């Protein structure tokens, strides 16, 4: 079987620059009679079906933008993007179309670099309806920030809590290139009423001091 | 432009399932069908190919004992049969159809298969109003199974400044949340409602965000 | 049927 090796696995670039990713095969993909290399490139945007970009190592399918170029022969191939845009955010895959099995490479994830942006933090106490059910979730939203690296801690009455937390991140926005995060702390209605101060504390590159949002249960 | 694939499947461990792909707009005898698997957050994996000229199928050795591809030319439908399902089979399966006369590759939207013994549960929806310039509101959808649920704000009218986060599974139940940011003049003067629908349980619910 | 364009013609058809 032919092994397809792609590199790098992740790539962060700024709008307008030239990008280059590599795909190597353990054996030649060249057909001597036709003089063509059967290597195919695909693009998969977040939450979408893959899309074929180039076949025969360098032939673009109709409709594919001119900034996408493919080259190489034998065992070494490359995909280049001249002037990467915000919508080029996706994972790129190469595939063997020379012989069975038609194996795919592991892919190269492309992310965009933009100016640092501080997260907008909001905290939300449990809704009365959830409390009636004997449950209590505290939500903290951290929207539109960059870079992706961020750390969130939950403090209840000043003490850190490491249980009942559930985090979730969105993909990089295809327009403003930012990330957003959601963190939910779930407790029982009883456990919730035993404490008073609830704090969502975030640490991000854009600030020397931790960004804090908080509320007191017994108040309104 | 895009092939049709069957809806989402929830199947228990050990059972089998049959997915379909209909090539609307093309005579299936002129299309080269390929089936591709993709586990959550992992890469694409080639399963096999169906030859339109003779009905013969070729597979990747690692899928030989699990998958079987067949076709029904009369209805333009190709099938993928998976047997003895395990948690390694939970993934999205894509139907790929190449039409060589146009030198074009067409893909279906994919069919999501979840292998689990967990039961279908309707969600509990909770409105999130600010703590007692701009104001951010939210909506919490907790304890549902399986995916997906669709959430909109004001029936879809409100679409800017919206962030819907990917659902996270924990102990056979998903939790999803969404935030919407509007100007302080818009709320609470004008009502904002969170609309949620869960196809699997045939339930819907509207929650109006009111001040505490 | 015309051979699958992106694929190596020597593989077609499936024996």
């Amino acid at each position: 079987d032919i092994v397809m090796t792609q590199s790098p696995s992740s790539l962060t670039v700024t709008t307008g620059e030239k990008v280059t990713m590599t795909c190597k095969s353990s054996q030649s993909l060249l057909n001597s009679r036709t003089q063509k290399n059967y290597l195919t490139w695909y693009q998969q945007k977040p939450g979408q079906s893959p899309k074929l970009l180039i076949y025969w190592a360098s032939t673009r399918e109709s409709g594919v933008p001119d900034r996408f170029t493919g080259s190489g022969s034998g065992t070494d191939f490359t995909l280049s993007i001249s002037g990467v845009q915000a919508e080029d955010l996706a994972v790129y895959y190469c595939q063997n179309n020379y012989n069975y099995p038609l194996t795919f490479g592991a892919g190269t994830k492309l992310e965009l670099k933009r100016a640092d942006a501080a997260p907008t933090v909001s905290i939300f106490p449990p809704s009365s309806e959830q409390l009636t059910s004997g449950g209590a979730s505290v939500v903290c939203f951290l929207n539109n920030f960059y870079p992706k690296d961020i750390n969130v801690k939950w403090k209840i009455d000043g003490s850190e809590r490491q249980n009942g937390v559930l985090n979730s991140w969105t993909d990089q926005d295809s327009k403003d290139s930012t990330y957003s995060m959601s963190s939910t702390l779930t407790l029982t209605k009883d456990e919730y009423e035993r404490h008073n101060s609830y704090t969502c504390e975030a640490t991000h590159k854009t600030s020397t001091s931790p960004i804090v949002k908080s509320f007191n249960r017994n108040e309104c | 432009v895009q092939l049709q694939q069957s809806g989402a499947e929830l199947v228990r461990p050990g059972a089998s399932v049959k997915l379909s792909c209909t090539t609307s707009g093309f005579n299936i005898k002129d299309i080269y069908i390929h089936w591709v698997k993709q586990r959550p957050e992992q890469g694409l994996e080639w399963i096999g190919r169906l030859d339109p000229a003779n009905g013969y199928t070729k597979y990747d050795p690692k899928f030989q004992g699990k998958a079987t591809i067949t076709v029904d030319t009369s209805s333009n439908t190709a099938y993928l049969h998976l047997s003895s399902l395990t948690s390694e089979d939970t993934a999205v399966y894509y139907c790929d159809g190449y039409y060589s006369y146009y030198d074009m590759d067409y893909w279906g939207p994919g069919t999501s298969v979840t292998v689990s013994s967990a039961k279908t549960t309707a969600p509990s929806v909770y409105p999130l109003a600010p703590v007692c310039s701009s104001v951010t509101l939210g909506c919490l959808v907790k304890g549902y199974f399986p995916e997906p649920v669709t959430l909109t704000w004001n029936s879809g009218s409100l679409s800017s400044g919206v962030h819907t986060f990917p659902a996270v599974l924990q102990s056979d139940l998903y939790t999803l949340s969404s935030s919407v940011t509007v100007t302080s003049s818009t709320w609470p003067s004008q009502s904002i409602t969170c609309n949620v629908a869960h196809p699997a349980s045939s339930t819907k619910v509207d929650k109006k965000i009111e001040p505490r | 049927v015309k051979a699958e364009t992106r694929l190596n013609p020597d593989l077609q058809p499936t024996e």
